[PDB]
């Protein structure tokens, strides 16, 4: 798996790929 | 946080389970 | 607005354009 | 839930606020 | 809801979540 | 090119794709 | 209309050209 | 116009109703 | 991980997102 | 193949770690 | 069509839609 | 390469579909 740079709306599509039906938290601060 | 680990870091997939329920 | 019919990843990238950088909770049951 | 909603019925983006941080 | 930044792909994205069976112009001149 | 289904937003996706900057409308009937 | 078309059937990246601006 | 409104500066929902038909 | 149900795009987005700039193959059969 | 199998079925992120450059 | 920048997942997209079916390469070194 | 040619130069559709199978 590549370590890249994940900002902003692709980042928490990639929380959804990883979490799907689990959920997640988006808490940037 | 996320932001500095993944946004202005680099992270995989492994890093963003840490996020997960 | 026009009501929304959002499955999948689609819900998250609502929730991105709603709350944003102030973050949120994707928690399906 | 709101998950569930969303896509078998409709939901409102007036929901979808009581779910940021 | 937040006020941010919403460019190219993402901001005709935003218009469809918003506008959806209204349809929308998208003009950025 | 492929012949295309577009359904909801991914055919916001191609009409961006199409136009870009140029502009687009979104006209369902 | 284009938009019914590409859902229902199936559409020309050449259709969707007659509608930008 | 748009992009000056919520690319360049910010924009919420309200404003991109603006642009609906 | 979560198993994946990944159709159309979907799957060439999740695919950038494990692979990124190292490039990948998109291969249907 | 994959394609096939990720939308018919279901895949593993470990699956598509095969299709990298 | 116009000529734009497409870069990273965006890129990924556009290449999907041109190819479909036929499948693709990404490989930007 | 493809970079060069469509993300820090622009391209069109016509070059994407150098990189089709
Ligand atoms: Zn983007
Ligand atoms: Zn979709």
């Amino acid at each position: 798996f590549v370590k890249q740079h994940l900002c902003g709306s692709h980042l928490v599509e990639a929380l959804y790929l990883v979490c799907g039906e689990r959920g997640f938290f988006y808490t940037p601060e | 946080g996320i932001v500095e680990q993944c946004c202005t870091s680099i992270c995989s997939l492994y890093q963003l389970e840490n996020y997960c329920n």
